[PDB]
């Protein structure tokens, strides 16, 4: 009300409204799902178009051979943050000859987002990210919020109508975690999960976007007729 | 440093500071530009609220940017000096790095770029000035007349006016200026420029300044008596 | 962090007033009375030592300050603002003059430098004006004795005699009747003590009054002998005893 | 006084075929008269069917290769996984080298691969960035020993057709991969004999449309 | 007052949303992408008859294989064009090749959100970036001041955009020829323009693989207008 | 190296050798010492190969940007000056670059000499490199404004040959260019080994050499 | 943050005026009147000190008239402290020009430089403008005797006669009435004092309430002399012209 | 640019079937003066890596601190710091190599020669060298300074190539290292009798041996040597 003019101002109940408004931009964004087993980790994203003449906005970005994310909210902010991750993944390789741990990647994103919430002049990031990766401790899935909060999860979803997919994963928890050494069945579970967030529209060939990373699988993105198999 | 964003968008999609800068131009004295077949003339109003003025030393309204290009303006006088200085520096800088004098179009594009930069830079306000830039390109006999404004847009004109009561003199020029046959001589071009100012000026005494620019760096400013002869001839034809 | 106040805090109002300067002058009005009188062979500056508590040692708080050996200063208004101005005034007398010309600045030029500092606080970004008016008395070879007033705006005026602060209006009237161009220094000190008694409520003695003069050279206060041209400071602060002696002949 | 440069010896050799290309280099690393390693790889697969070798000062050579490999990575990120052509890689390397025009990478650099028409390509660089496409190039310590041999046995220089007596040249027939590898092995065997910094091992990287293949051969260890 | 980089309660940047309103006031620009090329066309909209209309430059060359049309506060576009041209030629310097249309568009869009308290406000102009490369063929992009860019088969921006976009919805198909696209831009421009369309107050341009980016002559456009009138009178 | 270039009736000729050295060692037999900046602009090279390539390819970047902004081809006078201004920024830093900027513009054919010191000279004829003195000898005695394109091409070709023969650090091959108002025209790569014997027989020159 | 407390000194009104410049001009209108009159053989500068006291040391005082160099002087109207900042800058610019070209600075060039500084405070920096209006009186060998004025907007104009400060409307009318082109310095001196005598808010115009100066070629042969009048000399010229 | 003051001499090392061995004497020389006799130049990093350093001792102590800080920093927000995400020899080496090459590129080098010896997660042996120039190389045997000239020849008789590593036991490798250290004591003027030795095995872990001495030295034949040519008495 009087305490939402900038990010440097607490409300009387201890809330940061500019951060909460940035969180709102994620809810307006298109749905995206993340889930993992012990061997692989999967991202599934519903892409959005402007109209029938337009293309479908890309949702998934690669950060390294072993790491990448999907976005929901302001796409340019995802480009800034994914660029930062690319550089950090790359600094780890060039200096330490070491692939960047997914957990440490989350810690770096948290700290970058936080600086924007405590300083005058700037603004919070207006995007939520789902980071998947495979490192020395196996498969991982992270959820990033622009408040700074990063959370390691078995599965999750963000965007509009994401609560439906999140409930499905909460039921299926015991099943999909056990899908080891079977990438196609893990993607099936992700496609079935994101389907719980659909209304009116359904999954078409240029609508669906899938990504996967695993034990002997580099981070690869599937679009177009490459995802027709899963429709 | 002072970084405050003064020029910003409003809910209806307007930049008020840029629009209020145009109001300062509306307040400024009238300036007019007319291009003939082989020349361009720049007319300028002098408000007669200020007498006891020393006309020898008072800053003239038309300024030479180079030997072949001139610049007149309407709006804040102090603001215009900054644009003129920058333009003059760029003119010598172009000669120094490219070995050709600036084209009128290039010089205009630079001045317009400066005005634009002051509409999306922190800590600064837009120039309260619109300019008429006229001249002839090196080794070219085609006349050039351009206009700029605080927003930074620019364009070429067969004839144009800016400043206070510019709406009236533009009305006059639109019906009197024929594109198929522009003022063939210098006389006809000056006569049409004086006529257009007489719609607005008040007295035709020391209120009208005229500057003729011809090809190959031939620039001259008319005197009071020379202009007064045009004023006399126009009204004597009007009494009929 | 960073000082993000890069804009003026003092601005013109529709009526043409500079509010913060006017308000600074109001703070000066509330301040304790101080005065200055110029004689033929000297200058005197004086003020009341308004002690905040009787437990406080008022000798440690110096309202009258030496700027150069031949220039002194007194104020009315906010004490802390005065203290930092004296520090800057002492330094600028060296950096912008003595280190260049090898001698101390004349009164009018040091005043000019102080005035400049106070003007900048009236225009620079993220600062308020100084809440003091200064009276600067001094002597130099080519201008002789002089007395200047300096206001929060940075404006300064030379005076034969004047007063600033609480009871300045009454005190300036008192000085107009008593001042003439033939006054000796002792006569000016006498008038200063008379003028200052009118604005003081409580105790009036050497311990509650601070008074200094710009007069003859004091070779006893120089600290060394051997150089004929160096004859000592003209600034001298009167002692508690020296004040009381002149209060008996009052 | 501190000398930031050093000489780690070695020699490299690039030959372009009609539909293939080879980049070979010895595996010996040295300082002065000592041997550091008998097997220290010098020719690298940089991705996108490009092979590269920076010969001279090992520290500067490793840094350049490391930077180019990084440049390829960022080329994919920035331009939608587009394949970096050999001509585009060559130009990119020129700018990497000229970055240090006033504190150079003390290396002679060669890259090899296939052009956009599928033909074999070799590009050669100097330490400060001048590059050019070539059919044949030896670089490093024994470059002056090998290059004349390649002018003779690859481009048939000073060779004419018998009976004509200098009137008609030897025609420029193309070479097969098997014929090229023979010339490479004979070049390094000869260089090992007469140059003290060359020896221990020979590693060859062959580039075709099918990918990048390696071949290793022993050399004299004295 | 309030921050320049402030979020609204709905999760949108105030300044970006307000700049979009300025673009709605701008003159109409239309782009249509085909397999034979991409066509770009604009409304010039001269404020007076004395203004020499050929000096109105709302269609601009970025490279030989990339063109650009603009709508909104057109003065803001000059620095964007300058950056685009520099980016296009700089990439040619570093990589000895033409730059991808998408990569060029992305480079322009990176400037968009560089505003705060960098420039003091977002750009007040939208761009239609049309071009061709070997990888993705003929392309048309719409670059906004939000930093977002969408690819389009056909797109209209400016004051008559939603009316023109509905018309482009019905008319566009994947087998359009270049000549058909030219007439289609002229048809829709004539429909949304205030003044009567002619060769002096409207401009056409195209980008083909062979000839590259070309702005059409007033004589060439005049014939296409006459060809349009006759084919509309044909039924 | 040896480079030359000269104006004449039908435009400008530009001829260069192809050798590259690393002390006494001939590092390259076939190097391109000309850069096609644009269809109407050429750039010769002499000195540090890296400097010549980097700065003239950077000049080409700057000449292309001029065309995009002004919608007009850059002049030879302006192009040569941009290059000389670049040299003046790295003045004293140790660059080694001698070049001729050849082209055709509105004023007709243009030829400018530019070097690392920032020197910029307009003229009808120039020759740079270690073997320029040999080339000047042939040029000065045979040059006319009234030359035919066929004779002019031969003169520049023959002038490089003269230098390639005597100068140890010049040779390999000759690259010819002819600049017209329709643009420049490449006139081939000519091996000096073969060209020498051909010229000796046909011209009768080099009598001192046995063949 | 800090934005909350920013007055925004460099913005336009809806009518296209600069708020702070207009308010600074309002400040100057309450300042003591200063008059400049240019004649064929010299220039006069007259100015009124504001409500003085008997205890003010006049002979060592300077609030209105300042010397920029040997050829150029200025009369001040507004905040004295602000004026001294600008005066010292102008004195430096004059010396920089002299060091560079080995010639005394032309009057207009000095005036333009100061006016450009004033302009800068209205367009950028976020600081308040200088609440000062100058009358420049000077001589150079190009244009001869010259009068200029500058105000907080940074706009400057040339004059034959001009006033700044209080009652300029009334003062300008009186000057416009009695001024003629063939006028001489002694006549201009009389006009300046007569104008102040009629426009003053004080009961009577006396020597202690005035600062006065002339720039004359009345120096031995082809050269120019600046005369800042002493209190006794102002008293004499008041009797001579018949005001006291 | 500087000059080394207090210096440490040769560091020698080699691979064997199940791990690596590294050794270095305990001397800190001040030119020809054998100033400091208790200096440890082998510095363990975790339980899987040992860094051996020669050259300037002040720069060695600086590096020692960088490594100590590296371990601290790796443990930050890392639950697997003593397991999967522990520091590896390849990580530690590349860090140092990055530092060494950066310092030489600023013309302010760390005047050292470093050998990183250790065993990786997968049981693979790690042995790589880096120096003040940023020059890196790997070999079955590695040695710095004098060791390069005298020790490598002896150690290469045991492991001449890669295929000889599985055939080499820890007893044979240690014996070879200890003999090499004796030879260096005979022939290096800036060496000492006292030295430290470290073994990093993939089964038995890190064994760090201190206060070792060169023994079984041959000197008796010196009694028979008389004069420099013609002297008999
Ligand atoms: C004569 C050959 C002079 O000796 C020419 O000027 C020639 C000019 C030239 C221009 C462009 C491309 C190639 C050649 N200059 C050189 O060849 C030059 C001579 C040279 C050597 N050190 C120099 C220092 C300062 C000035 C000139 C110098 N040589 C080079 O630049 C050498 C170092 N570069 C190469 O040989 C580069 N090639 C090596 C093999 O791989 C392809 C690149
Ligand atoms: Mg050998």
């Amino acid at each position: 009300n009087n305490y939402d003019g900038d990010t440097v101002t607490f409300s009387p109940t201890g809330r940061l409204f500019q951060v909460e408004y940035a969180l709102e931009a994620i809810k307006q964004g298109s749905v995206t799902v993340g889930l993992r087993s012990n061997t692989h980790a999967v991202l599934v994203a519903l892409k959005r178009n402007a109209d029938e003449l337009s293309s479908y906005q890309k949702k998934i970005i690669k950060c390294d051979e072993h790491m990448g994310l999907s976005l929901a909210g302001l796409a340019p902010d995802a480009r800034v943050l994914s660029n930062y991750l690319r550089q950090q993944c790359n600094y780890s390789s060039l200096v330490f000859n070491r692939k960047l741990a997914v957990e440490r990647a989350g810690h770096l994103l948290c700290d970058k987002a936080q600086k924007n919430t405590q300083s005058y002049g700037g603004r919070p990031y207006g995007v939520g990210l789902l980071i998947i990766g495979y490192d020395k401790s196996g498969a991982h899935l992270l959820e990033f919020q622009p408040s700074g909060n990063v959370t390691e999860l078995y599965g999750t979803a963000i965007g509009a109508r994401s609560q439906g997919a999140k409930t499905y994963l909460e039921r299926t928890l015991d099943t999909f975690i056990k899908i080891d050494g079977n990438p196609d069945e893990l993607i099936k579970a992700g496609v079935e999960a994101i389907s719980q967030s659909l209304r009116d529209e359904s999954l078409t060939v240029d609508n669906l976007s899938i990504a996967i990373v695993g034990k002997d699988t580099p981070f690869t993105i599937y679009d177009g007729e490459a995802v027709a198999k899963y429709i | 440093g002072y970084d405050r964003a003064l020029s910003i968008f409003s809910p209806d999609g307007h930049i008020f500071q840029v629009e209020y800068a145009l109001e300062a131009v509306k307040r400024g004295t009238c300036a007019v530009g007319v291009k003939g077949k082989n020349c361009v003339v720049l007319g300028c109003e002098r408000r007669s609220t200020l007498k006891l003025q020393d006309t020898r030393i008072t800053p003239s309204k038309v300024s030479k940017i180079d030997s072949h290009v001139v610049l007149s303006f309407s709006g804040l006088n102090a603001d215009s000096r900054i644009l003129i200085e920058k333009a003059r520096v760029e003119a010598q800088s172009h000669r120094l790095t490219l070995e050709d004098p600036v084209t009128v179009e290039y010089l205009t594009r630079y001045v317009a770029g400066v005005q634009q930069r002051y509409t999306q830079s922190g800590g600064v306000r837009p120039f309260g000035v619109s300019t008429l830039i006229a001249g002839f390109d090196p080794r070219d006999d085609e006349p050039k007349l351009y206009q700029t404004e605080p927003s930074g847009i620019y364009s070429s004109w067969s004839a144009q006016t800016i400043g206070r009561n510019s709406k009236t003199v533009r009305e006059f020029l639109e019906k009197n200026y024929d594109r198929k046959e522009p003022p063939a001589t210098v006389e006809e071009c000056v006569k049409l420029t004086v006529r257009s100012l007489l719609e607005v000026v008040q007295t035709g005494a020391k209120n009208i300044e005229i500057t003729v620019v011809k090809p190959d760096s031939d620039i001259v400013a008319l005197s009071s008596e020379e202009i007064n002869q045009y004023v006399t001839q126009i009204e004597q034809e009007k009494q009929e | 962090m960073t000082d993000r106040y890069s804009f003026s805090l003092t601005t013109f109002s529709p009526s043409g007033k500079l509010g913060q300067i006017d308000y600074a002058l109001t703070a000066v009005k509330q301040g304790v009375t101080s005065l200055g009188i110029k004689a033929t062979n000297g200058v005197v500056i004086a003020t009341e030592k308004k002690s905040s508590s009787p437990l406080a040692m008022s000798e440690t708080l110096s309202k009258v300050s030496l700027l150069t050996p031949d220039i002194g200063a007194v104020y009315s208004g906010m004490g802390p603002d005065y203290r930092v101005l004296v520090d800057k005034s002492r330094k600028v007398a060296h950096t912008s003059y003595k280190r260049i010309y090898g001698e101390y600045p004349p009164t009018k030029l040091l005043v000019s430098e102080v005035a400049k500092i106070m003007q900048e606080a009236t225009q620079s970004g993220g600062v308020r004006p100084f809440g003091v008016s200064l009276l600067i008395a001094g002597h130099d070879e080519f201008n002789g004795f002089s007395l200047y007033q300096v206001d929060p705006s940075g404006s300064y005026f030379p005076w034969k005699a004047t007063a600033i602060g609480k009871g300045s209006v009454a005190a300036k009237t008192f000085l107009e009747k008593r001042w003439n161009d033939e006054l000796e220094l002792e006569d000016a000190i006498h008038i200063a003590l008379l003028t200052l008694k009118e604005s003081v409520e409580g105790e009036f003695n050497g311990d509650t009054i601070e008074l200094a003069i710009i007069g003859d050279e004091n070779p006893d206060l120089l600290g060394y002998t051997g150089i004929p041209t160096d004859k000592g400071p003209r600034f001298r602060k009167l002692t508690s005893q020296e004040i009381n002696d002149r209060l008996e002949a009052l | 006084q501190f000398n930031p440069y050093g000489d780690n010896g070695g020699t490299i050799l690039g030959i372009a075929g009609e539909d293939f290309a080879v980049l070979a280099g010895d595996t010996r690393n040295i300082t002065d008269y000592s041997i550091n390693s008998r097997y220290e790889p010098k020719v690298f697969d940089c991705g996108d069917n490009i092979v590269m070798s920076a010969n001279g000062f090992a520290a500067d050579g490793d840094a350049l290769v490391k930077r180019f490999k990084n440049s390829v990575k960022w080329y994919h990120f920035d331009h939608n996984d587009k394949k970096l052509s050999i001509n585009s890689a060559a130009r990119n390397i020129q700018h990497l080298l000229y970055s240090r025009r006033f504190f150079p990478y003390y290396v002679y650099n060669i890259i090899a691969g296939l052009d956009e028409d599928g033909k074999g390509a070799v590009y050669s660089f100097d330490p400060v960035g001048s590059y050019q496409r070539e059919q044949c190039r030896a670089g490093g310590a024994a470059a002056s020993l090998i290059m004349p041999f390649l002018d003779n046995q690859v481009n048939f220089k000073n060779q004419y057709e018998p009976g004509t007596n200098g009137k008609v040249k030897k025609p420029l027939k193309y070479l097969s991969v098997e014929e090229v590898i023979k010339l490479v092995r004979d070049s390094f065997t000869s260089a090992t004999e007469r140059h003290i910094q060359v020896g221990d091992g020979l590693e060859i990287l062959i580039v075709t449309k099918d990918g990048v293949r390696k071949e290793f051969y022993e050399l004299k260890r004295d | 007052d309030r921050g320049v980089s402030t979020f609204s309660p709905e999760g949108r940047l105030f300044q970006v949303e307000y700049s979009l309103e300025a673009i709605k006031l701008g003159s109409t620009a239309i782009g249509i992408a085909t397999k034979e090329g991409v066509v770009l066309g604009v409304e010039k909209r001269a404020t007076s008859p004395l203004l020499e209309s050929d000096s109105i430059e709302k269609i601009v060359e970025i490279d030989r294989h990339i063109g650009c049309a603009m709508s909104g506060l057109t003065a803001d576009a000059r620095s964007m064009i300058e950056h685009a041209r520099t980016a296009a030629v700089t990439h040619n310097l570093y990589y000895d090749e033409d730059i991808n249309v998408e990569s060029l568009t992305q480079s322009v869009c990176d400037l968009a959100l560089r505003f705060g308290e960098l420039m003091s406000r977002p750009f007040g102009v939208a761009l239609l970036i049309a071009g061709h490369d070997a990888d993705d063929g003929y392309q048309l992009f719409h670059a906004e001041p939000s930093g977002t860019f969408y690819r389009y088969n056909a797109k209209a921006i400016g004051s008559g955009s939603e009316g023109a976009q509905a018309e482009l919805l019905n008319e566009w198909h994947s087998s359009l020829t270049l000549k058909e696209a030219e007439l289609l831009v002229l048809k829709i421009l004539k429909q949304v323009m205030e003044e009567k369309l002619d060769e002096n107050n409207a401009q056409l341009s195209c980008i083909t693989k062979q000839d590259g980016f070309k702005i059409y002559d007033n004589e060439k456009t005049a014939e296409l207008i006459k060809e349009l009138k006759e084919k509309e009178a044909a039924e | 190296t040896t480079t030359l270039a000269f104006k004449f009736q039908h435009g400008v000729i530009a001829a260069v050798d192809s050798r590259a050295s690393a002390g006494s060692y001939i590092s390259a037999l076939r190097m391109n010492k000309v850069i096609e900046i644009n269809p109407y602009l050429l750039g010769t090279m002499s000195g540090c190969a890296a400097d010549c390539q980097y700065w003239e390819r950077l000049l080409a970047k700057e000449c292309r940007l001029y065309y995009l902004r002004n919608g007009e081809r850059i002049s030879v006078s302006a192009a040569s000056k941009l290059l000389s201004n670049m040299m003046c920024q790295y003045r004293g830093m140790g660059l080694s670059m001698g070049s001729m900027i050849c082209g055709w513009d509105k004023k007709g054919p243009g030829l400018y000499y530019v070097d690392e010191h920032g020197t910029r000279l307009s003229g009808n004829m120039f020759s740079t490199g270690s073997g320029n003195t040999y080339a000047y000898g042939v040029l000065d005695s045979n040059y006319k404004w009234d030359l035919s394109v066929e004779d002019a091409l031969y003169l520049g070709k023959r002038s490089i040959l003269a230098a390639a023969h005597r100068d140890a650090y010049s040779g390999g091959s000759v690259n010819l260019y002819h600049v017209t108002e329709d643009g420049w025209i490449y006139h081939g790569n000519h091996d000096v080994g073969e060209l020498f014997w051909k010229v000796k027989e046909e011209e009768g020159s080099f009598n001192n050499v046995i063949g | 943050g800090s934005r909350r407390y920013d007055s925004r000194t460099t913005i336009f009104s809806p009518e296209g005026r600069l708020y702070q410049v207009e308010y600074a001009l309002e400040s100057i209108s309450h300042a003591g009147t200063a008059i400049g009159i240019m004649a064929s053989d010299g220039i006069v500068l007259a100015a009124e000190r504001k409500v003085t006291s008997t205890l003010l040391e006049q002979d060592t005082s300077t609030e209105k008239l300042y010397k920029l160099n040997d050829k150029i002087a200025v009369a001040v109207a507004g905040l004295t402290a602000d004026a001294e900042i600008l005066i010292n800058t102008a004195r430096i610019h004059a010396q920089n020009y002299l060091k560079t070209y080995n010639e005394d600075i032309p009057v207009e060039i000095l005036v333009r430089r100061l006016s450009d500084i004033k302009q800068g405070y209205t367009q950028h920096g976020g600081l308040r403008p200088f609440g000062v209006s100058f009358i420049y009186a000077g001589y150079d060998d190009r244009y001869g005797y010259q009068l200029y004025t500058s105000n907080p907007s940074g706009n400057y104009t040339g004059w034959k006669a001009i006033s700044v400060g209080a009652n300029t409307s009334a003062a300008q009318t009186l000057l416009q009435m009695d001024y003629k082109d063939d006028m001489k310095v002694d006549d201009a001196i009389e006009l300046a004092l007569k104008t102040l005598s009629k426009t003053t808010d004080s009961s009577a115009l006396t020597y202690d309430r005035l600062e006065f100066a002339t720039i004359r070629k009345g120096a031995n042969d082809g050269e120019v002399y600046q005369k800042i009048f002493k209190p006794q000399e102002i008293k004499d010229i008041l009797v001579k012209t018949g005001i006291t | 640019t500087q000059q080394p003051i207090v210096t440490g001499t040769s560091v020698i090392s080699m691979k064997y079937d199940n791990g690596v061995i590294i050794a270095a004497d305990n001397l800190g020389s001040y030119g020809s003066l054998l100033r400091f006799n208790g200096v440890e130049r082998l510095i363990p990093v975790g339980d899987n890596t040992v860094v051996g350093i020669s050259g300037d001792i002040s720069d060695m102590q600086h590096i020692e601190r960088l490594l100590k800080d590296l371990v601290t920093e790796n443990a930050y927000d890392n639950p697997l710091a003593d397991a999967e995400e522990a520091l590896e020899p390849s990580y530690i080496f590349e860090y140092l190599a990055t530092v060494m090459y950066q310092r030489r590129s600023k013309m302010n080098p760390l005047w050292n020669a470093i050998i990183v010896a250790g065993v990786q997660s997968n049981g693979d042996q790690f042995l790589r060298y880096v120096n003040l120039l940023g020059v890196t190389y790997s070999s079955p045997t590695l040695a710095t300074g004098f060791g390069a000239h005298m020790a490598n020849p002896l150690l290469r008789k045991v492991v001449d190539r890669e295929s000889d590593i599985p055939k080499t036991t820890v007893q044979v490798a240690e014996e070879a290292i200890v003999n090499a250290m004796r030879v260096l004591y005979y022939r290096d003027a800036r060496s000492s009798r006292n030295f430290s030795l470290a073994i990093i095995d993939k089964n038995t872990g890190l064994t760090f041996k201190k206060n070792l001495q060169v023994e079984n030295m041959k000197w008796d034949f010196a009694k028979d040597i008389k004069g420099y040519g013609t002297q008999k008495i």
